[PDB]
């Protein structure tokens, strides 16, 4: 809430904010004008000027000046919160960054050396119990890493060599055996640490809505400022000209203050946000860009649901023998890395379990699958047993001497039928049918999507399936549509076909071949599992490697804008009391008969438009949380947000001035200082 | 038209051409 | 009374949509360049002959079309005004302007404002109401809806940079919208009694014996496209209070459907080049609403009228005085807030001899910068303005991106938008503020206390927000008034349509999307309420302390 | 020329159409189907002209149907000025003017009511107001008929023949043509 071991520094940080750093906000600079200009009168006022009680003017501008310390408080404390996150995870590497190597296998003679400096081609082996250098991805081996000092979980993750989690961050010493590290690139201009940079050295940098919204509050702060400024004019023939404190003092409790000193705060408070979601992002432009998208780009293995996949299926096809069929299937399984591929096989080995298959990868070869590649074949000794996808098998057996009978197909328009992963696994021409992979779609997924459905969110997947099996399990789960046949060139020109359109894309990549799509795509993050290829040609990074909570990145999002529009109409909303606060007590003596005006009986003129001034001063401090947190969001459609919206922020701001302008001039009428 | 009433316009002119500046280049 | 004035408000606002669909249709076939069936062939054959072909200029070329066009009439008028001596058809032998008054008049004609410091029929002759006062106000009337026509198009014109031809769009207004009902209008006004003589002025043996010189001219070719194009200029001192020119109440009830007959057909216009008329429906409920409040408040006040009245005894208190007896103090309030909110300018009563809150509205609704019928599409570009402002308000308090049929608002739109908004409150503001801290500003006064002061600021009003209309007790005759009002009418006019001109530029370089299921409606109740809510609050969050000091110091003293 | 061909092109067609065809052709139909009304509307004694059908003139005889005050400079009812009565609602010369108005109406009406109509006693919106409501008519019969020797009747006839009504009557008001009636006074009494 409000750490007292930040406020007492923050607060000396903002008494040195004052001079000449409020002329880049315009409000704050014409309220620190009034306020100079209004204690410059009050001093020659006690001293040598004929109209009296400067009392009440040395009051408005201390009030005056009370009010630009609370805006500057406001945002010092939101930069200073970023500042405390930011040095709360810088802590990943921080002493002897001193590990390198020889020989780039396996090297020797580890010493000290500033690695600092280092171009990326080095190769770093980490031992038990010390601190990764600088990012990168394993070349050789694999081991338990642990991300605890840069992540919120303390649990190790395991790494693999040649495989999908293949990346390293210089973080949490590792709790594991011996780990080589290739340097991605040289320390400091990372994302990790170029966001440090740029949060220690703090960059503005106004977002467009910013800039539209200041524009605004610029318009409105021209349009108060001619009509108090005229107002002496106006009052001068009719009677005795108001003074000009109490027209600085209106001039402020006109002016959004609340808003145009909140909108910074507002701005790298939800930035702090992102940064405690796990989530590292670039700019606040892409934060909000990720608000207000039109297509959420996911996949349906992990983002929906991980599946791991658990059937074992037989055919009443023209195989002969479901036993030989499990026989080829082992066959092909020796030495399977991939989960639902194992799990798959093992339900197949407790099914029929086979004799002399006791790993027997001596006279077989071993082929990595890949997104890219689809082909997993292993040559036992003389065959080439499949593994590959239907498109890949119809691929290799279109060339030398096979053909396709329809009766696979009436079996994966049934595996379709049921719901499922088909794998249509052979030996060569010959066809040996179809296995049934059944995935859990479980989760609560279909109510968020249901309530993200309402938000204009469409929520096209990339299956890397056939189209019927796709369609199904998008027809289960709720999703608007879907994409089949995984292809990245696939992607890019569905991600520009969108954006074609106007419409804005969210999406997840993780391998370098996604970069593409991270670099052309509008709103992107990229888990920790990923590379530096691809995080360092993302808008958006995920320190949690979870890629399902782009949605509250959304929602942070569009809480900063919502939250951006209803402090804007609150401070729309409040200059109506501050009008019939100030108006009928600034003119008591040209017109006496505007007391009429004085709705809520107010005591005297003096105390009427101190109590208006204390109000707007007041109000940033009571609006503090408001701006650090966010408003009370909840997943409802346009219209019903902006009813929801328009009913608080916009009659609460024209009710609560009312009572408290009442209450604190019941106050100061308590207390007897006026 | 005294010489309040003329650094107080003069203040005025000052705001309002700052303002509008800031209106115009608002980065 | 209420009963009466409830059906003459239910009665006004039915007859006026039901002349005004077709007509929308028409604006609406003009906005869409596609030509008016069985015209086709005379228009290309004046535009062959002409010059004036297919050019498809950009909002550059269309705004200094629209401003060399308006700069020429406005030399035109200027030197015909001050050499009016030497010209014919002068059967008074009336002598030339003086130059203060002579480019106060020209400058209030060609902005759409028709501000009047003079006594017509004394002060110009029947060749200079004839020629120069007609052809400019087509000629203003016809650059207005040229200006709406710009922003329709740029609206509805998807990746393009052009936005038509200004020239085709003026000739194509004046000859085919203008003219013909102007004809009408002014045949129906000889129908009841108007004048449409170049006789010279009548002298008359009075009854009694008194005699009395009639001044004759032609009143109802002015008076046409007056009402039409919501000028205000009328040929008498008295704007349509004089019997030559609104000599029955029929007369009245069709000047006032002449005066909303434009700004209502180019929503209905807008709707339909849309191709969704809930948007049309939307802006029409929103004046509409605004429309019906302020007359309602404005009958009331009048009908409850002067309090002495009684008490130096009457029949009764119904402020009357400063009204014609042809008309009631319904009527009489019902035109003066159809021409205060439509910049219309016009008055059948003496809108100072109204009461304190009777004459608070009029000038609010010229403040609030003439959104309700305003003009002919200068109101609808300030509504347009405003509209800008509310979907701007409402997709940051919704958290989407500000878009209005489809196309994206960005920053530029937001800054044309912004100045456009705080051209016309700076000009009365600063304005007023130099009138009211002058001899010459503060020695015009008929009336003590704030209602001087009102006086003035309606005055500075009128000129600034294009209206023209007058308490009429100001002497504005005099060289620093015309001056002032000359400078305040010329920049409220071109420092207004030339950010819309902008406004459409940035349109027509952007695409528009689709309705998705997340994209909020720009129609329905939620947003008719928060279009008037945006209009309300800044009309008086500029104004509240200025009617505090005139109109609403003079109604609780 | 940059393009200064179809601006003055276009400026000189519209100038020429509309300041000499549309008012020339409005001014020769005008004349054409209904020159009384556009001609001035005036009522004639065969050469003498006693005024138009629409201005209304300053009657003061006690014989004669007074009708709105008119604050037209120089004189009262004078259409050379046509400028109504500017004054505040809190204006006190405009209390001291109603005063005086209330009282003359008095003192020249002593046979009827001691509340004198509105229209009688507060100044026109242009100072030419030909019209005044029944009401006050019917107000100001007695001091009529005590000048002329007419009878109420008699008066209350001649009034409802020359009493204009509305096509409906909430968009306007009742009216009475005092001129055209002081002249049918006239024609009855000679
Ligand atoms: C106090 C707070 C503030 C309150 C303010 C309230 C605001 C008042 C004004 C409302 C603003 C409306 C804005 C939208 C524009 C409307 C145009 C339109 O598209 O219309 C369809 C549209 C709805 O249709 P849609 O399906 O959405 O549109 C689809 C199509 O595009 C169109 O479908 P369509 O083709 O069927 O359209 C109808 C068609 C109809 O065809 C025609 O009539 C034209 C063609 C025939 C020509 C000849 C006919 C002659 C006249 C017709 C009458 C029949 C004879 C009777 C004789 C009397 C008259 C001579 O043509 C027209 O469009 C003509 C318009 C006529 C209807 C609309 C009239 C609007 C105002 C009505 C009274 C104003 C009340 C003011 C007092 C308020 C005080 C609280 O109408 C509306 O939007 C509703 C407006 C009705 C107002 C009701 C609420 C007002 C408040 C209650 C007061 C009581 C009202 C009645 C009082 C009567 C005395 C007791
Ligand atoms: C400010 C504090 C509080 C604000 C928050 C309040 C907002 C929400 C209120 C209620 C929400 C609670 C949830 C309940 C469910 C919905 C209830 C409902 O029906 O309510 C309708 C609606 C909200 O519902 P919705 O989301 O549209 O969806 C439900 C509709 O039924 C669906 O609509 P649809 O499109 O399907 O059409 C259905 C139909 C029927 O549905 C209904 O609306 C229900 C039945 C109504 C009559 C039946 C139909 C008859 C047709 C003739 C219409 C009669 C109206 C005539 C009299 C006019 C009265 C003024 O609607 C019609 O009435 C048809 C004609 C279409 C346009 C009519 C416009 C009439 C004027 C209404 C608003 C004018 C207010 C003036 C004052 C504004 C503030 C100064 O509420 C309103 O009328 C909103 C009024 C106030 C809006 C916010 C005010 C903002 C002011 C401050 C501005 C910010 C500061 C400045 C910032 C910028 C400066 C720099
Ligand atoms: N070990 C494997 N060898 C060959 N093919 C496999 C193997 N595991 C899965 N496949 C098949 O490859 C295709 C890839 O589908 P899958 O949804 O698993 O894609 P992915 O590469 O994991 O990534 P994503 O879901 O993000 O596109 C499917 O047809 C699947 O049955
Ligand atoms: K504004
Ligand atoms: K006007
Ligand atoms: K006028
Ligand atoms: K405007
Ligand atoms: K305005
Ligand atoms: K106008
Ligand atoms: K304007």
């Amino acid at each position: 809430f409000e750490p007292t071991l930040v406020v007492q520094a923050l607060k000396e940080a903002v008494k040195k904010l004052n001079p000449q750093a409020q002329w880049r906000n315009p409000v704050m600079f014409i309220v620190w004008i009034g306020s100079l200009l209004t204690t410059c009168i009050s001093i020659a006022m006690a001293s040598g000027a004929m109209p009296g009680n400067a009392l009440f003017s040395a009051a408005i501008s201390g009030w005056l000046w009370i009010t630009v310390l609370f805006a500057n408080f406001a945002e010092a404390l939101a930069e200073g919160r970023s500042k405390a996150q930011a040095n709360s995870l810088k802590g990943v590497k921080k002493t002897a960054f001193a590990r390198k190597l020889r020989e780039p296998k396996y090297g020797a003679a580890a010493d000290k050396v500033p690695a600092d400096q280092l171009r990326k081609g080095d190769i770093v082996l980490v031992e038990a119990g010390d601190i990764i250098p600088c990012d990168g991805e394993v070349i050789e081996g694999g081991a338990s890493v642990d991300e605890s000092a840069i992540t919120g979980e303390s649990a190790p993750v395991i790494r693999e060599s040649g495989g999908d989690f293949a990346s390293v961050t210089g973080g949490t010493r590792i709790l594991s055996d011996w780990l080589v590290i290739e340097c991605s690139v040289n320390p400091g201009e990372t994302f990790l640490d170029r966001m440090i940079a740029m949060v220690e050295g703090a960059q503005r940098r106004k977002t467009p809505n910013e800039i539209a919204l200041t524009i605004l509050l610029i318009a409105l702060t021209i349009v108060f400022l001619l009509a108090t400024a005229t107002l002496w004019p106006f009052s001068a023939w009719g009677g005795n000209a108001v003074s000009v404190t109490v027209l600085v003092a209106l001039l402020v409790c006109l002016i959004p203050t609340t808003i145009g000193g909140l909108l910074s705060a507002i701005g790298v408070a939800g930035m702090s946000r992102m940064l405690g979601a796990n989530v590292i992002a670039t700019s606040g432009r892409a934060v909000e860009a990720a608000g207000d998208v039109d297509v959420l780009l996911l996949d349906k293995t992990g983002t929906i649901t991980l599946g791991n996949r658990q059937a074992s299926e037989f055919i009443p096809a023209q195989g002969v023998d479901e036993k030989t069929l499990a026989d080829a299937a082992q066959l092909a399984s020796l030495a399977d890395e991939t989960p639902e591929g194992r799990s798959i096989v093992i339900l197949a080995k407790q099914r029929f379990n086979l004799r002399e298959r006791d790993v027997q990868s001596l006279h077989a070869t071993f082929v990595p699958f890949t997104a890219q590649s689809r082909m997993s074949g292993i040559n036992i000794d003389n065959r080439m047993i499949r593994k590959g996808s239907v498109d890949a098998i119809r691929r290799h057996v279109e060339a030398n001497g096979g053909h396709f009978p329809t009766d696979v197909d009436q079996k994966v328009d049934q595996v379709a039928r049921q719901g499922a992963t088909p794998l249509v696994v052979v030996e060569g021409s010959r066809v040996l049918g179809v296995i049934a992979l059944k995935d859990i779609v479980k989760g609560g997924i279909k109510e968020r999507f249901a309530q993200l459905r309402k938000m204009g969110i469409k929520t096209v997947m990339i299956t890397g399936d056939n189209r019927l099996t796709a369609a199904a399990i998008a027809a289960e789960a709720g999703v608007d549509d879907f994409l089949a046949e995984a292809t990245p060139e696939a992607k890019l020109a569905l991600i520009r076909q969108y954006q074609a359109e106007g419409r804005l894309v969210a999406m997840t990549g993780d391998g370098t071949n996604d970069a593409p799509a991270l670099a052309q795509a509008d709103v992107a993050v990229a888990m920790n599992s990923g590379t530096q290829a691809a995080k360092e040609a993302g808008n958006m990074v995920d320190l949690d490697s979870n890629p399902t909570k782009l949605i509250e990145v959304v929602h942070i999002g569009k809480q900063m804008l919502m939250t951006r529009g209803s402090l804007t109409t609150f401070s729309i909303a409040n200059d109506v009391a501050k009008y019939f606060a100030i108006i009928p007590a600034a003119f008591a003596a040209t017109y006496p008969q505007l007391n009429a005006l004085n709705i809520m009986c107010l005591h005297s003129p003096d105390s009427a438009i101190l109590s208006a001034v204390i109000f707007n001063a007041l109000i940033i401090v009571f609006l503090i949380p408001l701006a650090l947190k966010g408003v009370s969001y909840k997943p409802l459609t346009a219209s019903a947000m902006l009813r929801r919206n328009l009913w608080i922020y916009g009659l609460g701001g024209l009710l609560v001035p009312f009572i408290g302008i009442k209450v604190i001039d019941l106050l100061l009428t308590v207390c007897g200082l006026v | 038209m005294s010489a309040g009433v003329i650094t107080g316009v003069l203040l005025v002119f000052l705001l309002l051409g700052y303002l509008v500046y800031a209106l115009i280049n608002a980065e | 009374m209420a009963a009466q004035g409830f059906l003459l408000i239910a009665t006004f606002l039915l007859v006026l949509m039901v002349l005004a669909r077709p007509l929308g249709s028409g604006l609406a076939r003009l906005i869409n360049d596609i030509p008016l069936p069985g015209t086709t062939g005379v228009e290309r054959v004046l535009f062959r002959a002409l010059g004036v072909s297919d050019r498809e200029m950009n909002w550059k070329q269309y705004l200094c079309a629209i401003l060399g066009l308006n700069m020429l009439g406005l030399a035109v008028l200027f030197f015909m005004l001050l050499g009016q001596h030497y010209l014919p058809l002068n059967p008074q032998q009336l002598p030339g302007l003086s130059w203060d008054l002579a480019l106060n008049t020209a400058v209030s004609f060609v902005t759409n404002t028709n501000w009047q410091s003079y006594s017509g029929e004394t002060t110009l002759s029947y060749f200079s109401q004839m020629a120069g006062l007609t052809v400019q106000n087509f000629l203003s009337a016809a650059s207005g809806i040229a200006v709406i026509f710009a922003l329709i198009r740029a609206f509805t014109r998807q990746s393009m940079s052009t936005l038509g031809n200004a020239w085709v769009d003026l000739l194509r207004i004046t000859l085919w919208v203008l003219v013909p009902v102007a004809l009408l209008i002014a045949l129906f006004f000889i129908q009841q009694g108007a004048l449409q003589n170049f006789l010279p002025y009548q002298a008359v043996n009075t009854v009694e014996g008194a005699q009395q010189l009639l001044p004759m001219g032609p009143v109802a070719s002015q008076e046409a496209i007056k009402m039409l194009g919501t000028n205000g200029g009328g040929f008498f001192n008295a704007n349509s209070s004089h019997p030559f020119e609104n000599p029955t109440a029929l007369t009245n009830f069709v000047q006032m459907l002449a005066i909303f007959l434009i700004p209502t057909a180019l929503c209905f216009a807008f709707g339909e080049v849309m191709g969704d008329r809930r948007q049309g429906r939307m802006l029409l409920w929103a004046m509409s609403v605004i429309f019906v409040i302020c007359v309602g408040v404005v009958m009331w006040a009048e009908v409850q009228g002067n309090p002495h009245l009684l008490a130096l005894g009457t029949d009764s208190s119904i402020n009357m005085e400063g009204k014609e007896s042809r008309f009631g103090v319904l009527v009489s309030s019902l035109f003066a807030v159809v021409t205060t909110a439509a910049s219309c300018g016009a008055v059948i009563a003496m809108h100072d001899s109204f009461t304190a809150l009777g004459g608070m509205v009029p000038m609010w609704l010229m403040q609030i910068g003439e959104v309700v019928f305003g003009g002919v599409g200068s109101g609808l570009y300030g509504m347009m303005l405003f509209v800008l402002l509310a979907v701007f308000i409402a997709g940051l308090m919704i958290g989407r991106t500000p878009e209005y049929l489809g196309k994206k608002i960005d920053v530029r739109e937001m800054k044309l938008t912004a100045l456009a908004i705080l051209v016309t409150p700076t000009l009365v503001l600063m304005g007023a503020a130099l009138a009211m801290m002058t001899d010459a500003g503060r020695s015009a006064m008929l009336n003590p206390g704030p209602h001087g002061f009102s006086e003035v600021l309606y005055a500075v009003s009128s000129a600034a927000n294009n209206n023209g209309s007058a308490f009429a007790g100001l002497s504005a005759n005099s060289p620093f008034w015309n001056c002032l009002l000359a400078f305040c009418m010329f920049v409220g006019r071109f420092g207004v349509i030339i950010p819309v001109m902008a406004i459409a530029g940035s349109l027509v370089s952007k695409k528009s999307q689709a309705a998705s299921s997340g994209t909020l409606p720009t129609h329905g109740p939620l947003f008719v309420g928060l279009l008037i809510g945006t209009v309300l609050l800044v009309g008086a969050l500029t104004f509240i302390p200025a009617l505090a000091l005139g109109p609403v110091a003079e109604y609780l003293s | 020329m940059s393009g200064l061909r179809p601006a003055l092109s276009t400026f000189i067609f519209l100038l020429l159409i509309t300041g000499g065809v549309y008012p020339l052709l409005t001014t020769v139909l005008g004349q054409w189907w209904f020159p009384w009304q556009a001609n001035g509307s005036l009522i004639r004694e065969g050469d003498t002209v006693r005024g138009s059908a629409l201005i209304g003139q300053n009657f003061t005889g006690n014989g004669y149907f007074h009708g709105r005050p008119s604050a037209t400079a120089e004189m009262p009812y004078n259409p050379q000025a046509s400028g109504g009565s500017n004054l505040a609602v809190s204006n006190p010369e405009l209390d001291k003017l109603i005063a005086a108005r209330v009282a003359a109406l008095r003192a020249a009406n002593p046979d009827a009511s001691a509340s004198v109509p509105v229209e009688l006693v507060t100044a026109s919106a242009s100072g030419l107001d030909n019209n005044i409501t029944p009401q006050a008519a019917a107000w100001q019969i007695p001091r009529v008929a005590k000048a002329r020797n007419l009878s109420v009747e008699q008066l209350t006839q001649l009034i409802a023949k020359y009493s204009q009504q509305p096509l409906v009557k909430y968009i306007g008001q009742p009216v009475v043509n005092i001129v055209e009636l002081n002249l049918a006074l006239d024609k009855l009494d000679e």
